[PDB]
């Protein structure tokens, strides 16, 4: 019985035909008929294997962002790490320059000018100026008259870090406006309230549109770490920006303390749980395929990626009763992806190059995979290739006593040029 | 929910054949646009065609914008719709071929198919263990029915929808997995401890039978834009709600458009083209309209619904005078339906379709009496009036809204006209042009 | 099944191997001497030796230059870069115009590289912490070393990282019993799912299950990447990827498009110069297509000269729809095209030239075939004589409404009479323009 | 054979526990 | 040179001038404007000499004279260690920034600080490295044997060290360079053991060097200006520099001058296309030259009398009197046919393989009618549709069949002119249809 | 305008206790079955046995003897209020402002 399926051309196998079929002049070699005549040959070949598939002429890696990094890499008991991604871009500067402008000096005045112009004169100073602290303490309700001088000499990072859960004084101006009414009166509610279902939509929205399970569609291309400043000479420098590119708090800040190390320092090093170093403060990404950049390879989009893989999957899906043979030569003697393929998900009792007497037995086991007096299997796919149909019918010589024919088919590949010439010739 | 100016217009009023009924579906007259509105509809339908820009032109208070909305009312739920006016475009954030491009990407729509899994159950016990401060946890959960009992763990999502909405041992929940919901049916063992701050105790349920498990696929729609901005940043769900999304790069595009072109390819995602609707198209800028002509040109591209009633009229941006105020090279890109003014059998028929809708017994002396009103003034004019009246048949406590009750409203209220004769008669007392005015009587 | 965008019948330019072009051949029909010129500009893009070529498609509406814009990119192959933009682009309410200008410069020109990766990755058998010696202090982390057990089929190692890994491997929520996968090169690590030789049907997360990753732990794997100037500049300028707080802090900012420095550019460019002569990169450069570049100012046009003599600078092909016309951003200077003088003695004008019958006849009928409706012959004939008479836009738009009307008709031919009735319901630009004229209700 | 369960490392923890009669809380 | 394509200014390495600054008549790629290439050889000798602060050129002529390349070739005889930057009259109008506080950045981008500094490094290969790793505390130890050609030794290496090595993993037999001071080890390669690859280094370890750092002012001023880190240098978000950190910048550079520890190195600053700046922009400018640091100010323009930005009445070269007052002008005359032939020779002879005579002729005669950058674009698509014709050399006929391809101005102006209503005008009228 | 009804247990501490239990599971530093409460108003007291899980809301809102709190039954989380009036014991120096004793009984049920 003979069948044939022609199957559209996929989405990464049609931009890699694009791409390998630009060159410079190829003037369309393989339906050019140069498989049919006998440089040309490579031209062919790399037609071939781009028309079959990719992954049978080089394997589709991991996706992941160009590391535009100088770390410490090797030529190739425990091995250990140390974080040492550098980027190439190095910025040079003249002792001189840190030395003079920034670091304290015998000569300089950066110290003088920085306390005199950031404690002396700081208009929130109580030793000074105590109405205008006594001033904002009647207007913002605050316990300390020191904490207006504490927020004016603090950076931001730090300051949102450190954030105080006391309540203010209860005579002072600040009348808490509706808004933060209705966000304080939510903030632990249950479901079925009335206030409580109000304010929050982009949960509703989150839990109707199925967002919890949506995959990543976008990577960056390149990703770089912070330049890095190169001072000859100085280890005043190195251990600055190694400070500030490791602030502890700031890191500690975007990090989680381990269970067990948290069992250590409230048990027993007895420390009290407020006087931790307070952390779980990163933000939490939408899904867990957001999480990192990088994207692995995924064996469905194996199965996806193909034009034929994808009804070849789909016949062997219908096809239970009869035992199947594959002609390799339609990517010349490529049994390694295939045989991954269908021991990685669609795994089934198989044998491949007394191995003509397994599959006799018992269909349960099929023929599977075999380079071309054999009849005895149930039926054979043989698909396409043949610009000869010669080789074609002294491979179903080979092969019960019925034969079934199952013919694949590319359309817009070179299988249609060389496939409408060899169609009238049978 | 209220009743509004396009209230009775529930579909395009139109047979199986394209061909339009006399009065269907709220709507009556324009049986050429309707037909073309039709076409246009079945265009957006078949979804293989894209970015074909239609034109309406016609004079004011024809029917341009109720065409539109009875084009979405009969286009179907889960085909986005967006009906953005001219204005709108003009921002401080982001630039008017972004602001386009946004509007682009937020008509066209993705039918994301998920297969999920329901799990519905007795709880039977909780063993929620957290850390010292708290951050991080992990549990068992475990949970029966009549026939079997299954014992699963638990992540920091699925503990923390357990905390909030709090649940105990002796509920009946369910839990899907795709999208991490819980829904707490009632309380099935009414256990004896009572302990005396729960005061809210769920419903009786009776407790499931059957396997827990159960196969479930749902589909889904989520337009181009949403998955844009969704990939644009790290907090990207935020950016849909406060709108701070802006200036997006073009490489999440041109990603985001291989990306769902694998998950057609796959199956996946089934992409139904939607449709952009521009009210007031001629607000619009030069710079807008080169970009609109040249945006039509891509396989993300939906049908365009553009409006205008102006005739040749200055171009805006641009000294020269267009056509609808559209340039040639737009203008040529567009197919116009055209639109013509009403008789007084068309407008007796939208004064009772709309009285209809606005629950008012009115006399038909009075609908002759609004009739001739609404030919001599305008169609909006008569359509208004009759909310007034209604009112002031209740001041008068009759149901039924008469002929004295239209003429007390039309003395009330002045229409265009009469207001512009009562400007032209005494015009020093109101402020000039020229900001000239005379405050008082001598 | 397939939407047609307009130009899906559009594959290549359809050249001979002489460079003479073929009549019918990809779509094309006519546009014999703009398709040769366009071939040979084609050619030099292949050529990859020159910088700041520019040329200009003159012509009038319904012409081809945006057809033979895509014609080139496709021609040219998606591994080289293809650019589209609008002139109206180029004006950001966000950063200059004129760095917009150039960041579309460096997206024109694109990069090969190949990179290898030190990766770390396998099962998590093992993962105890060890703690610092004085935790409340601050000025330490909370740890000192994390002891990692990984292991893979045919290896197993033991992994002794540095906090400001653990830090990463803590923030991907990384448990006893996944497989991860640990990337050296910046320190980014995925956690790829739940290994699958503990049970998999009892988590409530929707996990993943993965086998055991082939091969041994410490992979080196080389990977070729296609990456343009543009995104190493934008990358270099927001620094995202590092394990620094500098670029935790960057990743969760909202990004502003900044006016990247000259300077960033060249340390790009000497980074680059350096990958090209150790051997792992090759140079692809680019086409960036201006359409309607009437709608750019003066002050593009002017730094545009500057910047097309640029030793890096790719080649620009730029649409001109309009004929004698004044410049934007300035009220004297009357010059064709909508281009000054001073750019127009950079540029190559190719010219395009208007239709007739029988070649609107035959585009209308490849449009036909290729949206997949066939037509009559008298129909077609009906169609050229109005795309001769109103335009050939108008002609190839009214297709798609009749053969809907011929699915209404419940037949699958196109008659005359579907296309009287797309006369009827939908009109052109000049019946709009006269039913304006004689109407006095500004319709 | 059936695959193991996942082990389940909770040292270091407090403990919720919430049953069919009381309810419970071992704290640190 | 980083990466470099064929551009247009490629063949211009410098002045070509003597000794005694009179021009050869073809040298260093540039050919003719001898009075013009002797002034500029002049303001080339007053930027060596480095003792004049703040004088305006303006380099004013017809379209396509070789302004740029005048400017281009002062570029490259100054070579490097002295700054040079190029900007546009489109580039300052920032919508970040003022007008003048992007000039005066530009204006400090092109004084230069040369500071001379002596640093430590230690440079060899690894014969092997040994670490007595038992560790019973934090402690461990280590030994180092690094080589060269002249030097063989062995090291006791300390705690940080040993942390430094773990980190850059360094094997036997790799290329290291050691900073002993700041501890950053760089492995610049694998030596010559196969069995990136670099040369063993030679002898003499832990050998002192020079290097000499030039630093612009801008990049002081950002660093001095505190809220902004030197990433403002890459970012482009220095965001309005206060005037008064400038101050404290200038008065520290004084005290490095006077004191000799620093090296103040003056630039040029090219500014093309000068007449599209505003009339506040002239102002600044005009008023931004009496600083003393202050760099030689390149301006180039191709405008008659015209109207200058800003404002409604028009003013010679597009500049107004007084900053004509306050420069010197630069003339330069157009080319007649013998130095259009001798400038598309040096274009062909770099761009591409030879041409036959009377096909540089041909190109000749059409630079002198239609103009040189034509003809210097008509070369390469001429020698393209060459190798389409698979011929070495490029004839006659390429060179017609490119001249009936790609259109000059004129002809695409008259074309234009036989073909009106198919075009759109002024007023937005064009006939799109073809018939009647 | 949204209307409902608001279950709240107001007044002023007396006595709390983190009641222990038998079997306490192990290498555990406690083992709450319930927390008792003992809550004082204005002509109302009341003692109410809570779910365990109000005791770490309590030990962190520093909830002791001697203080006016205010709990919501649905949600269970406690809202410290302040002192009450009465307890002025420190009476040289203090910071944190005496609340009155509050009205009412000490079960409400507003809308
Ligand atoms: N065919 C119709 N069916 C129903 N209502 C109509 C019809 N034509 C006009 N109207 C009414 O006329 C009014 C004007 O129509 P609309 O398009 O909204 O404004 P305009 O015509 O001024 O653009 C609307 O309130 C609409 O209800
Ligand atoms: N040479 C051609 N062959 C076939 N179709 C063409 C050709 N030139 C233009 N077209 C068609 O005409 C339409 C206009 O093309 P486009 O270049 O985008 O606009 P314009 O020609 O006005 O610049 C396109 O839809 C295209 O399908
Ligand atoms: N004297 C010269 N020597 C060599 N090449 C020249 C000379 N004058 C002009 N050119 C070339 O002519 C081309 C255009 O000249 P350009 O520098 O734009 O003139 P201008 O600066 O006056 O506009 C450039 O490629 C330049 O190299």
């Amino acid at each position: 019985i003979e069948i044939d399926v022609l199957c559209d051309l996929t989405q990464r196998q049609a931009k890699l035909y694009q791409v390998l079929k630009s060159q410079i002049s190829t003037n369309y070699d393989a339906i050019e008929n140069a498989a049919t005549n006998d440089n040309l040959i490579n031209a062919v070949m790399q037609f071939r294997k781009v028309c079959n598939h990719p992954d049978l002429f080089e394997r589709a890696d991991v996706d992941s962002p160009f590391s535009f990094t100088t770390f410490g890499k090797t030529t190739s008991k425990f091995t250990d790490l140390i974080y040492s991604s550098r980027n190439p871009i190095k910025y040079s500067l003249p002792r001189l320059i840190y030395e003079d402008l920034i670091l304290p000096n015998y000569n300089n005045d950066v110290d003088i000018a920085n306390k005199l112009k950031n404690v002396k004169f700081n208009i929130f100073n109580p030793s000074t100026n105590y109405e205008l602290c006594l001033f904002l303490s009647k207007l913002t309700g605050e316990p300390s008259l020191n904490e207006f001088f504490r927020v004016s000499t603090t950076p931001l990072l730090k300051r949102v870090i450190e954030r105080t859960n006391g309540p203010k004084n209860t005579d002072s101006l600040s009348f808490k406006t509706i808004t933060q009414e209705l966000l304080e009166v939510t903030r632990n509610a249950p479901s079925e309230g009335v206030m409580a279902s109000l304010l929050n939509v982009e949960k509703h929205a989150y839990e109707r549109e199925y967002l919890n399970c949506i995959q990543r569609g976008y990577h960056p291309n390149v990703s770089a770490p912070p330049v890095t400043i190169e001072v000859l000479g100085s280890s005043h420098v190195t251990n600055s920006i190694n400070n500030e590119l490791f602030d502890p708090l700031i890191s500690q800040a975007l990090s989680d303390i381990p269970a067990i190390t948290q069992y250590n320092m409230h048990v027993k090093k007895g420390i009290p749980v407020e006087d931790f170093p307070k952390t779980g403060l990163f933000p939490e990404p939408l899904n867990k395929n957001f999480s990192s950049n990088i994207s692995m390879p995924s064996m469905d989009r194996f199965i996806t990626e193909s034009a034929k893989l994808r009804k070849l999957d789909e016949l062997l899906v219908k096809l239970k009763s009869e035992g199947h043979r594959v002609l390799i030569y339609f990517q010349m003697t490529k049994m390694m992806d295939l045989m991954e393929e269908y021991l990685t998900y669609r795994q089934y009792n198989h044998i491949r190059l007394d191995l003509v007497h397994d599959w006799q037995t018992n269909p349960e086991i099929f023929v599977f995979l075999l380079s071309t007096n054999l009849t005895a299997a149930d039926t054979v796919i043989f698909y396409d290739s043949d610009w000869n149909p010669t080789i074609d019918s002294q491979a179903m010589d080979r092969a019960t006593r019925q034969v079934t024919v199952y013919r694949l088919l590319v359309r817009g590949t070179i299988e249609e040029r060389m496939r409408d010439r060899a169609k009238q010739k049978e | 929910s209220l009743i509004a100016a396009h209230s009775h217009i529930t579909g395009l009023g139109l047979d199986e054949n394209l061909q339009p009924r006399p009065t269907s579906e709220g709507m009556v007259g324009q049986l050429q646009a309707r037909r073309a509105a039709g076409v246009i509809l079945k265009m957006v339908q078949n979804g293989t065609i894209a970015g074909r820009a239609v034109l309406v032109a016609g004079p004011p208070s024809t029917g341009k914008t109720a065409l539109a909305m009875g084009v979405s009312q009969s286009l179907g739920k889960d085909v986005p719709f967006t009906a953005i006016a001219g204005s709108e475009i003009f921002s401080l954030e982001l630039s008017k071929t972004e602001a386009l491009t946004q509007a682009f990407r937020k008509s066209i729509g993705i039918k994301i198919k998920e297969e999920t899994e329901l799990i519905e159950g007795e709880v039977v016990e909780i063993q929620i263990d957290r850390s010292i401060t708290g951050g991080h946890k992990q549990g068992k959960l475990t949970i029966k029915t009549t026939d079997m009992e299954t014992i699963y763990e638990l992540g920091n999502k699925m503990i923390d929808g357990l905390t909030k909405e709090k649940v105990l041992a002796g509920d009946v929940i369910s839990i899907d997995k795709a999208s991490g919901k819980i829904t707490k049916l009632g309380r099935s063992f009414a256990r004896s401890r009572d302990y005396d701050a729960m005061g809210a105790d769920t419903r009786f349920v009776q407790c499931p039978e059957g396997e827990l498990q159960k196969r479930k696929t749902v589909v889904h729609t989520v337009s181009l834009h949403e998955i844009d901005v969704i990939n644009s940043r790290t907090q990207g769900f935020l950016a849909l709600f406060t709108g701070d999304t802006g200036e997006i790069r073009s490489e999440v595009r041109d990603q985001i458009n291989t990306k769902v072109a694998e998950w057609k390819e796959e199956g996946k995602a089934e992409i139904v083209p939607g449709v952009l609707f521009i009210d007031e198209v001629h607000m619009l800028d030069i710079e807008c309209f080169s970009f609109i002509n040249r945006a039509l040109e891509d396989e993300f591209a939906p049908i365009v619904m553009m409006a205008t009633n102006r005739g040749v009229s200055k171009t805006r941006g641009t000294n020269y005078k267009s056509p609808h105020g559209l340039p040639l090279d737009l203008l040529d890109r567009s197919i116009i339906i055209t639109t013509k003014s009403y008789n007084e059998q068309e407008i007796k028929t939208i004064l009772s379709i709309r009285a209809q809708e606005e629950e008012v017994e009115l006399s038909s002396d009075a609908l002759d009496l609004l009739t001739k009103t609404g030919v001599e003034t305008s169609l909006r004019y008569s359509s208004n009036l009759i909310s007034v009246a209604q009112q002031i048949a209740m001041k008068r406590k009759n149901n039924t809204v008469e002929v004295e009750d239209v003429k007390r409203a039309y003395l009330l209220f002045l229409d265009s006209a009469r207001s512009v004769k009562y400007v032209q008669e005494n015009e020093s007392q109101y402020i000039d042009d020229q900001g000239n005015v005379q405050i008082s009587i001598a | 099944v397939t939407r047609t965008a307009a130009h899906t019948h559009i594959k290549g330019l359809g050249l001979d191997e002489s460079g003479v072009a073929k009549r019918v051949e990809g779509g094309f029909v006519g546009q014999i001497e703009a398709r040769e010129a366009c071939g040979v500009i084609v050619d030099l893009i292949k050529a990859k030796k020159m910088s700041g070529r520019a040329i200009l498609l003159a012509g009038g509406p319904s012409t081809g230059k945006t057809a033979l814009a895509l014609a080139i990119s496709q021609e040219l192959g998606p591994k080289v870069p293809f650019c589209p933009l609008v002139g109206s682009e180029l004006y950001s309410v966000e950063v200059k115009k004129t760095e917009t200008l150039m960041e579309n410069f460096r997206r024109a020109i694109g990069l090969r590289i190949k990179e290898t990766k030190e990766v770390y990755e396998g099962e998590v058998t093992e993962l105890t912490p060890e703690d610092a010696e004085n935790p409340l202090g601050g000025y330490g982390k909370t740890i000192s070393h994390v002891i990692v057990g990984l292991k893979s089929a045919k290896g197993t190692k033991t992994l002794r990282l540095d906090p400001t890994i653990y830090e990463s491997i803590q923030r991907e929520k990384v448990s006893i019993g996944d497989v991860i996968y640990i990337e050296a090169n910046t320190g980014a690590v995925k956690r790829v799912g739940r290994s699958d030789a503990y049970a998999t049907e009892f988590d409530l997360e929707t996990e993943e299950y993965v086998p055991l990753p082939k091969g041994e732990v410490h992979k080196k794997k080389e990977i070729v990447q296609d990456v343009t100037l543009h995104d190493l500049d934008v990358a270099n300028a927001r620094p995202q990827g590092g394990q620094d707080v500098i670029s935790m802090m960057g990743q969760l900012l909202k990004p502003k498009k900044t006016e990247i420095t000259e300077k960033l550019r060249q340390e790009v460019n000497k980074v680059v110069a350096k990958y090209i002569d150790q051997g792992v990169a090759e140079l692809i450069p680019g086409v960036l297509f201006i359409d309607e570049v009437n709608m750019l100012d003066i002050e593009i046009f002017t730094y545009l000269n500057k910047a097309l003599e640029s030793n890096i600078a790719p080649v620009v092909v730029l649409a001109s729809n309009r004929g004698m016309t004044t410049v934007r951003g300035t009220e004297d200077v009357i010059s064709p095209h909508g281009v000054p003088p001073d750019l127009i003695d950079r540029l190559l004008i190719v010219r395009t030239l208007p239709y007739d019958k029988d070649e609107i006849r035959t585009i209308i009928e490849r449009r036909a075939t290729v949206e997949r409706l066939q037509v009559e012959s008298s129909a077609l004939d009906l169609l050229a004589t109005m795309g001769t008479e109103t335009s050939l836009r108008y002609a190839l738009q009214l297709l798609a409404p009749c053969g809907i009307l011929a699915q209404t008709s419940n037949r699958k031919e196109i008659v005359v009479n579907d296309v009287n009735e797309a006369k009827l319901l939908f009109l052109d630009a000049k019946r709009s323009t006269k039913i304006l004229e004689t109407s006095a209700n500004y319709l | 054979f059936v695959k193991p369960r996942r082990p389940y490392n909770s040292e270091g923890m407090t403990r919720i526990l919430r049953r069919y009669e009381e309810d419970l809380f071992c704290t640190f």
